[PDB]
């Protein structure tokens, strides 16, 4: 129920279509849902996400961006304490 | 209690900063949408796919 509202807001927000009575709104929505229901990915692997996070930290350190490395480690450590943790992180990694 | 909304406020702000370091382009409003969808079990790679195409075809409109 709130899912359906969320997907509509996602379309409005990301695609910039604020008028649900625009045929382009409904076309974007049908596409979003059809995309969501076409199961085609493996489930999120937490260990692989953790390796990537730690890889981002190394890259910051390698380039001597100390205030970004310390921030990166601090934020991800804090977040990873209270499955959805890794799903959220995977999405952000995919949008990087 | 009233102490759960400040907790959620703290995590959402951690997440937005993580999102900014990664340069995802998300605002706090759409980031909150994404969190709820992930918690409800939408596949994150499906959601990434949807978001990237809804962007690819809006500057084009």
């Amino acid at each position: 129920a709130q899912q359906e509202r969320d997907v509509r807001e996602l379309v409005r927000g990301v695609a910039g279509l604020q008028d649900e009575a625009d045929p382009n709104f409904q076309l974007a929505l049908n596409f979003a849902w059809s995309n969501f229901r076409f199961h085609r990915f493996l489930d999120v692997n937490s260990h692989k996400i953790e390796k990537t996070i730690e890889g981002i930290y190394e890259k910051f350190v390698i380039h001597s961006d100390l205030s970004k490395a310390a921030s990166w480690k601090r934020l991800t450590e804090e977040f990873l304490n209270a499955d959805a943790h890794y799903s959220i992180l995977s999405l952000l990694l995919c949008l990087s | 209690a009233a102490a759960n909304l400040n907790a959620v406020r703290e995590t959402m702000d951690v997440l937005l900063e993580i999102s900014r370091i990664l340069n995802t382009g998300l605002d706090m409003e759409t980031l909150s949408i994404c969190v709820r969808l992930c918690e409800q079990g939408i596949n994150p790679e499906a959601l990434s796919s949807v978001i990237k195409e809804l962007r690819k075809a809006t500057e084009a409109l």
